[PDB]
């Protein structure tokens, strides 16, 4: 629920890597709320968004919290459809933070 | 999907096995491969992984015409990285093995447990101790592997060319892998087991 | 420009949730927009997995697949309250933005 | 139903340049804290840098007679609780403190030059706009003038002539030049009418 390292088996083919594989790999990523050290700016941003006092900008809406993000990574390795071992560095998260 | 892929995925599902497999996979990947680092990680894999996972990973059964299953089985240890690009004479390989106390130990074990006592496949000890000693050679100077993607024969990466007065001794060493009823039947039995387990 | 940048809007002090009461409007500045330029290999694979339907939703918020547009610097906001007294609240308004 | 002092504050906020300058002194002049010299310096910059019409709208804003909220806003616009000493000194002592700083002496000279009445009617020695600029040019100096009431438009220095001794008249003359000066009163009054009309 709060900001934490998460883990799931995913198809290598979903990773968007080009190399084709029939393997699943463990992939780790970061997600969750960063509602703790609540800043004056974020409190007011959240107030204004709640009061609807801000016209929405072009693009993404502003976030009123730090984002749950990875701080460190490890490689992901797998055998591709031709049975060649492949490795991609820094693809999988190993730690998270509120950034 | 084939049982080689299934057993690879059983390892992935196990946190401890997945970590040991990824580690050699990473060390044995790419054209930039560092052979001695890959070999170290293979030794570690077979040393530390649960025997049923390590045996399932490598000794996995493939249907008659399943080239993809056999190619996977044949490349599981990353032989393009683990094996020297040029195959030396087989006795030289043994010599290099004798020169390293760990390798020397692993070869003695394999010679002890995988000695055939008859044509039926009776081993000097037990089938399961033979398999353990066999996989104990992977990541050493005498790393055995599957020869083909259509059959289950296994061999060292070496030749008996340039052997001279030492031809028979050389072919005898090769024979412990090619013409060994104990080793052959132990691998074939385990593969049958793995088939039947899933079925 | 939908890319991460500093945005400015005139807002009622009353909507800022400050507890000082004021009839004034203030310029409030904040950061928002896309950071897809600053995506890592992890980010790119995480965007692919999400685009692909590959991940079960974790509890709480959706994972983000790119840096967040966030203030890198702040300044105070100042106004006169309903009693005609000048008030200042520090670090309320952004002055610069980053893909963080 | 916002009063015009609030509306004119907001016209400043609407102008990028004036907003930044008003925010700057508002920050410098806030809180039970306030470093008085920093507040005074931000006031001086504000009247120096802001467009004259924005600065005069902000301060010389009109209030209905019974609108004490407007008058109080107008009286506190320059943050007098920060800008002014909490003890009002003798006016002649205050001018002496003024005379000691070249900037303040010069601002006081121009206020005397432009805001001197040329007749009993309140004609200014130059023109009303020059008088207003010289009057506002004293805000942030030792001689900072300000509205005295929330119910009328009278202005004064923050000084007293009590304890002026044998110099009582000299003191009242200086004080009076701000507190009862028909040129200054008429210049302020006309500008306030203009402000009411702009918004009508
Ligand atoms: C705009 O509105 C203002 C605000 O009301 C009026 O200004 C006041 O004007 C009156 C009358 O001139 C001033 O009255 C004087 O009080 C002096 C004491 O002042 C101090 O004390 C009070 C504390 O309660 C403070 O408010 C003030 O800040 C000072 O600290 C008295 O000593 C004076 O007394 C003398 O006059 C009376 C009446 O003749 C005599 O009975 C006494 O014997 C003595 O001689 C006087 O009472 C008041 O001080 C002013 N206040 C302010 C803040 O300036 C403006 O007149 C009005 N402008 C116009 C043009 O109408
Ligand atoms: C398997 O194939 C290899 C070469 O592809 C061959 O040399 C070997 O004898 C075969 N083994 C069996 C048991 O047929």
């Amino acid at each position: 629920p709060g900001c934490r390292l998460r883990s799931q088996l995913v198809p290598v083919r979903a990773l968007g890597l080009g190399h084709r594989s029939d393997e699943l790999v463990r992939f780790r990523f970061c997600s969750g709320s960063c509602r703790r050290a609540r800043s004056p700016h974020d409190l007011s941003l959240a107030s204004l968004l709640g009061a609807g006092a801000l016209r929405p900008p072009p693009g993404s809406r502003p976030v009123s919290q730090p984002c749950c993000r990875p701080t460190r990574y490890e490689a992901v390795s797998f055998m591709d459809v031709n049975s060649t071992w492949r490795t991609v560095d820094r693809l999988s998260a190993t730690a998270c933070g509120c950034l | 999907s084939d049982l080689c892929l299934k057993f690879a995925m059983l390892c992935t599902l196990n946190d401890k096995c997945d970590r040991l497999r990824k580690a050699y996979g990473e060390a044995c990947s790419g054209p930039h491969c560092q052979r001695h680092v890959c070999l170290r990680q293979l030794l570690t894999f077979f040393e530390k992984a649960a025997e049923p996972h390590a045996q399932g990973l490598l000794l996995c059964p493939c249907a008659p015409n399943d080239r993809g299953c056999g190619e996977r089985r044949r490349n599981t240890i990353a032989p393009n990285c683990a094996l020297p690009p040029v195959a030396p004479n087989c006795l030289e390989l043994r010599r290099l093995c004798f020169s390293d106390p760990l390798c020397r130990s692993r070869l003695v074990d394999f010679q002890t447990h995988c000695h055939p006592m008859d044509i039926l496949g009776t081993c000097a000890t037990e089938q399961s101790r033979c398999l353990r000693a066999y996989l104990g050679l992977i990541g050493t100077a005498m790393t055995p592997n599957f020869v083909s993607n259509v059959n289950t024969s296994v061999a060292l990466s070496c030749t008996c060319r340039g052997s001279g007065n030492l031809q028979e001794e050389c072919e005898m060493l090769e024979g412990f892998f090619s013409h060994n009823p104990c080793l052959t039947e132990a691998i074939a039995a385990k593969m049958r087991f793995h088939s039947q387990l899933f079925s």
